[PDB]
């Protein structure tokens, strides 16, 4: 469906086209256009590396879809599985959990740190 | 060195007939049309490539050392001096006559 | 557009010196060599020689060495160029039409030529 | 078998590409202070069984180097004094010397001073080439064509080597093969961290300093049947050229305005002689013997290859132009380029004029005034090559004539970057293997 | 052998030396300054594009990596016995410079299918 | 939440809990500022490339097969993990770093070729 | 071209060759009216139906 083609698609149908959005994240004074475009390119590289570091900190490095041990708090969203993956889109869902994103990110970081510690102790003995 | 050999100085061809003036040469060859003492005009640049603004009838083909300068649907205006040039060397051109 | 305007016809005595001029305008003159050709009446073209517009260096055959002289003058404002050909020791063989041709590429594919200055001794 | 795709990263493969190389080298115009300090041990890896299709005449390294040298020249000339008040009427008397002709003019002129409302009266020994008449009234040659700025005083023009290193993800392939003409497949290829020591030496008709070939004299032309293409000759043995300006010169500071200084040739403390360059006679004769041998290789064994002095042009092209100790020499090489070769401690002194107003890189509108250099100056350089042009219209009648070349200054860089190519690594590769997840 | 030393060596011989090529892929006040900055940004972007291409196929952080995509014979009709002994990587790139895009797309689709299957398997 | 570099003076046992805090702050963000940002990005990529070359990609705490040479440090596990901070230990293995890095590179190389031999039976 | 300084020129009108006329612009009348008609029809949506 091309770049951002599954925007109006449901969450489940848009989870099959994560690659087409992943590729377009990195596809791209002496003069008026020089320094500002170079700054934009450096900012794009920094944003991509921040996203990759965030993925690696949660243990989901190199994975487009990755599972985690963090339980889903009912306060974050009371909606069930069917009305999330067959009714709503990704835009609406991001608008819904826009407050709760930071708490979820912190829980993912804490869970991965705990998992790494448990794995290290288990491998030690 | 440069060796040049051209077709005989005068060929007579009627309107609607196709004539080929062969020129055997070593080097990049260009075809020019000189019209009655006026300055030459570049018909063909390199072996087979057409100058911009030249009529589409004009064409050439290179095989071995010979360049034929195929002209399709000859007309009364095209009747003029034609010659082949490689670098600084120019043969005395042929002359279509009608 | 691209244009190379020549001068009028000249008549000179034998042993005198003739100058033919060629004002080039309408393009980046400094990038393309300006060759000089000499058509005798009824015979084929001859190669008087080329001149670089950037450095002024000419190149002429052994036949024209010592007599011909190709100079170039870039008029201020960089609006036009003037390429001059001077013949010094004229004789009966120099009755001819002189053309100034722009060598576009390494094929020596002269696409623009001058009007042609006819000189007769 | 039913093999599957296997992905390899770090594959040693490359493709042709153009990128911006950065300078590394171990004050002057070519700012090496803002360059990478080069590593002491160059990494040269001989790539065996690799043949690479080199083409020196379409090298982008040469174009990038030319652009960089021009930009560095402009950058060095920018942040210091511009000599705009000098273009006025100059009443120029002849110099005191009892006599080449009028090679030095005395030229007294009213000039500006620190106070705008006041005018002084100074003088400055200009050269004949730097002044054109307008019986005694003169003016600087640059006045009706260009805006002149002073070459910047503490800054030196002495070349020092600069290495053109490719960035990460790119490699430089050197062609170690000897007797290697510019185009075609080089079979002996090496990968290097950076180029050799390349001194930017501006010169016409004679490539000074630089590299010195390996085995034999090498003639390289973009097309040897084309007159418009220059012929670069590289020697296997250098020819020592000893150049000198013998006049002892005095530099006077003049105040043209607040904080601006103009340096003038106040006096000649000594004797007025003509500058020159000596070339050894026997060495140059043997060198030209090697050159005519390698040219007869190209043009057949029965051609009367003769050399002749340059046909007309600007002064930068008709004479061997260069810079020695800050003073710009223009040497009449009519004695060098002579003789007529047939199919078989004495020195040649070339009288060099000297100029102060200079138009570099084939430009007008940006004129440069080299300040006078105090004391006598001497240089010892290596002629390691030539630029030549062949007279056209041979009509297969032998007797090919070769005159010295022009001031393109990209041919000067092509005699150093002929062996180098820039390639881009493409580490991702896909192959078939019985590998399967 | 140094950087790019195994360019002439056989493919199997260069499989063990991939690391040195992999390492050497990262490394206006002045004319050198802004140009060096642009060159560094270009090198960083190229390296990250290569790493992203590796990671989208499931080969993240590995020089050698199997994939589930079958080697379709239309891309090359050749025998594995003599590719790894009597061929060099440059020639191999020259043969298959023309089908890289579709192969990369197939790798993307196959890894997306594999990740979906792993998600479904871990669901139950 | 001790914060950035908060566990720098605590022993390693409490310092290894806060690896993410110092890892996050390596990517927080004229010509000089652009050069600084590019250098920071290149340094982060150098560190991550070093991690990926040892097989520790995307792993803050990574176990490896390299044996610990006794010549590098004669101390014991309890003394290392419960008496000194990370700064003192870094001062204590300053000259042995490159050898350990090379051994990790060689060990991961051996691991990947062994894995390829095993999977392609 | 008037040389004002070294390497600097000032391009200045020298002479009008021919009759001195006035610059102008022509717009079709039959087009510009009913173009204004469409504009008025679309403005009356915002500003009311009986407005002048
Ligand atoms: C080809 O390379 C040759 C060397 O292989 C070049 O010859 C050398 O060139 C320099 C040119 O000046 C000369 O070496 C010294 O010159 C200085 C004068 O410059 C210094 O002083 C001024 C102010 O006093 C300062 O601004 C400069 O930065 C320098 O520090 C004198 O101090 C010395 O007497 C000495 O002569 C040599 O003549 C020469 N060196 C040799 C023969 O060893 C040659 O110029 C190059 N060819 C070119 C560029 O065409
Ligand atoms: C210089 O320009 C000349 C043309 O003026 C180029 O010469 C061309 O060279 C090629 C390669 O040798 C010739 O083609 C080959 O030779 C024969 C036919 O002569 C035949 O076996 C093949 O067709 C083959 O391509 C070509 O004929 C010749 N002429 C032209 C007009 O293209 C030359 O390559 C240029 N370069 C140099 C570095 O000399
Ligand atoms: C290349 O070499 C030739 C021959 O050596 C040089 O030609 C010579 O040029 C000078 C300077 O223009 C001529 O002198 C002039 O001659 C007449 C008197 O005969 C007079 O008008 C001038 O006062 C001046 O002295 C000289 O005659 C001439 N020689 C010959 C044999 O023609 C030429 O200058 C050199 N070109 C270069 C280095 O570019
Ligand atoms: C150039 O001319 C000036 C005068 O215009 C000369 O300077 C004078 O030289 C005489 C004779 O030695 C002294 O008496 C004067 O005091 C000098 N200075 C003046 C008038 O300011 C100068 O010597 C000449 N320079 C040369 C020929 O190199
Ligand atoms: C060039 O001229 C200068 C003066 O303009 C000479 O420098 C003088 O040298 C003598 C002898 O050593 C000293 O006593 C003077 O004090 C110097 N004068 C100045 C003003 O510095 C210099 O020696 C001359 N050079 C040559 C090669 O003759
Ligand atoms: C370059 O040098 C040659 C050789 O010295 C000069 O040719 C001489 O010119 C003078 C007049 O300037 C004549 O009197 C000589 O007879 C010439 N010598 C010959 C023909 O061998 C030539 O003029 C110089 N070029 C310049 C100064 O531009
Ligand atoms: C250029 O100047 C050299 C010195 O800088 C000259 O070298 C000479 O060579 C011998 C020793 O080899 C001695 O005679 C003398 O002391 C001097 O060093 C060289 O000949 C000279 N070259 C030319 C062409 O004039
Ligand atoms: C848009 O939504 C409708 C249902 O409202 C669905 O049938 C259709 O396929 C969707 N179109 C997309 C995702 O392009
Ligand atoms: C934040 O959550 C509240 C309810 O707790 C909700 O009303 C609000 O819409 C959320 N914010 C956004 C930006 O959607
Ligand atoms: C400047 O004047 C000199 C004086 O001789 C002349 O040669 C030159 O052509 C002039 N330059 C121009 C008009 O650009
Ligand atoms: C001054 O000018 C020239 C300079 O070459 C010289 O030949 C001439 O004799 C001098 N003129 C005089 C003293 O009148
Ligand atoms: C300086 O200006 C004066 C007038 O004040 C004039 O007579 C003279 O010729 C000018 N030049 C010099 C060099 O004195
Ligand atoms: C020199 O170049 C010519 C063509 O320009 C070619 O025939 C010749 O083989 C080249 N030299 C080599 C490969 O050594
Ligand atoms: C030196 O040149 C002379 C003629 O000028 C000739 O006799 C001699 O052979 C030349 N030397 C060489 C090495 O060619
Ligand atoms: C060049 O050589 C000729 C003889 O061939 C000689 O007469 C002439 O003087 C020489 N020119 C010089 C040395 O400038
Ligand atoms: C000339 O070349 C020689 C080697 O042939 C070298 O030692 C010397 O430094 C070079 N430079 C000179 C004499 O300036
Ligand atoms: C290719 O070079 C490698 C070393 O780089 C060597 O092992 C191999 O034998 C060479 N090829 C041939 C055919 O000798
Ligand atoms: C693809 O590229 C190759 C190599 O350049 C070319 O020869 C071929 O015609 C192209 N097409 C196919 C279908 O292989
Ligand atoms: C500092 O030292 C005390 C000593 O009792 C220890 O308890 C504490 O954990 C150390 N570190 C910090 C970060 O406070
Ligand atoms: C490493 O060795 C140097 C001497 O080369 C020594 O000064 C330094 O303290 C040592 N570092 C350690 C043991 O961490
Ligand atoms: C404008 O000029 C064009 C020709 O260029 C003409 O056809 C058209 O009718 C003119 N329009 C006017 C006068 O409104
Ligand atoms: C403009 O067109 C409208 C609508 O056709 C018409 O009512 C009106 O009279 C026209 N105005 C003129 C011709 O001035």
């Amino acid at each position: 469906l091309g770049f951002l083609g599954a925007a109006g698609s449901t969450m489940g149908a848009a989870s099959m086209t994560l690659t087409v959005q992943a590729r377009n994240l990195l596809s791209g004074p002496g003069t008026v256009w020089g320094i500002k475009q170079l700054q934009a390119r450096v900012l794009a590289v920094e944003r991509y590396l921040r996203d990759q570091q965030l993925l690696g900190i949660w243990g989901c490095s190199g994975k487009l879809i990755c599972c985690t041990n963090v339980p889903w708090n009912s306060s974050w969203s009371n909606r069930n599985l069917s009305e999330i993956w067959d009714n709503m889109t990704w835009l609406q869902w991001d608008k819904e959990i826009s407050n709760y994103t930071q708490i979820i990110y912190g829980l993912l970081e804490e869970s991965q740190n705990q998992q790494e510690k448990n794995e290290q102790d288990l491998l030690a003995l | 060195d440069i060796q040049m050999t051209q077709s005989p100085s005068s060929l007579s061809a009627s309107v609607g007939d196709t004539v080929t003036i062969t020129c055997q040469a070593n080097g990049y060859l260009n075809w020019y049309q000189q019209r009655r003492g006026k300055a030459p005009k570049l018909l063909i640049y390199d072996g087979s490539k057409l100058e911009r603004g030249v009529p589409s009838r004009f064409s050439g083909r290179r095989w071995g050392q010979e360049y034929n300068l195929t002209i399709n649907n000859l007309q009364p205006e095209d009747i003029a001096t034609y010659f082949c040039q490689v670098y600084e060397f120019v043969v005395p051109g042929t002359r279509l006559d009608l | 557009q691209v244009q190379l305007l020549q001068s009028g016809a000249a008549v000179t005595k034998p042993g005198a010196s003739v100058r033919v001029s060629c004002e080039a305008s309408g393009y980046n003159i400094r990038d393309y060599f300006i060759h000089w050709w000499r058509q005798a009446p009824g015979q084929g073209l001859q190669w008087v020689g080329w001149i670089n517009p950037k450095t002024g260096q000419p190149n002429n055959p052994r036949q024209f060495q010592g007599r011909v002289s190709l100079t170039r003058h870039a008029s201020w404002d960089f609006d036009t160029y003037s390429f001059y050909m001077d013949l010094k020791a004229l004789r009966s063989d120099d009755t001819a039409v002189y053309f100034c041709a722009r060598q576009r590429s390494d094929y020596w594919d002269f696409d623009v030529w001058g009007s042609g200055t006819q000189v007769t001794v | 078998e039913n093999l599957w795709v296997t992905v390899y990263y770090g594959v040693p493969v490359w493709k042709d590409a153009e990128t911006t190389l950065f300078c590394a080298s171990d004050h002057n115009v070519w700012a090496t202070h803002a360059c990478v300090p080069t590593d002491p041990n160059p990494q040269e890896i001989h790539l065996e069984n690799v043949t690479e299709e080199f083409n020196m005449w379409k090298n982008n390294m040469v174009e990038q180097m030319h652009t960089d040298i021009i930009s560095l020249w402009d950058q060095s000339l920018k942040p210091c004094v511009k000599l705009t008040p000098l273009c006025v009427t100059l009443q120029c008397t002849n110099v005191t010397n009892n006599i080449m002709r009028g090679e030095l003019k005395n030229c007294s002129f009213n000039m500006t001073t620190e106070l705008r409302d006041k005018k002084q009266k100074v003088y400055s020994l200009f050269y004949r080439l730097d002044v054109v008449q307008i019986n005694k009234e003169y003016r600087l040659i640059n006045c009706n064509t260009s805006a002149i700025t002073q070459a910047c005083p503490k800054v030196s023009f002495e070349p020092i080597p600069i290495h053109y290193c490719a960035p990460a993800g790119f490699a430089i392939l050197k062609c170690k093969d000897k007797k290697f003409n510019g185009t075609g497949p080089c079979p002996s290829v090496s990968t290097v961290q950076c180029t050799h020591g390349i001194k930017p030496v501006v010169s016409t008709q004679l490539l000074l300093n630089g590299s010195l070939a390996e085995e034999e004299v090498m003639i390289r032309s973009e097309n040897i049947t084309n007159n418009a293409k220059n012929i670069l000759v590289q020697f296997n043995t250098p020819v020592q050229i000893n150049c000198t300006r013998p006049n002892n010169n005095t530099r006077k500071s003049i105040r043209i305005g607040p904080g601006q200084a103009f340096y003038a040739t106040g006096d000649i403390i000594g004797d007025i002689r003509q500058a020159h360059c000596n070339v050894s006679k026997a060495t140059w004769n043997e060198t030209l013997g090697k050159v005519v041998k390698q040219l007869r290789k190209h043009f057949g064994n029965n051609t009367i290859i003769r050399f002749a002095n340059s046909s007309g042009g600007d002064l930068e092209v008709t004479t061997h132009s260069f810079n020695c100790g800050g003073e710009f020499f223009y040497c009449n090489t009519s004695g060098l380029f002579n003789s007529t070769w047939i199919s078989n401690n004495d020195s040649i002194t070339l009288p060099c004029r000297i100029k102060q107003i200079i138009n570099m890189w084939q430009r007008i509108g940006q004129a440069m005034y080299a300040p006078p250099i105090q004391g006598v100056i001497r240089c010892v350089s290596n002629i390691t090559g030539l630029i030549l042009t062949r007279d056209g219209g041979s009509t297969n009648s032998t007797t090919e004539t070769f005159r010295p070349g022009g001031g393109d200054m990209r041919d000067n860089w092509r005699s150093e970057l002929y062996k180098y190519k820039v390639v881009k690594i493409e580490p991702l590769g896909v192959a078939p293997t019985r590998c399967k997840r």
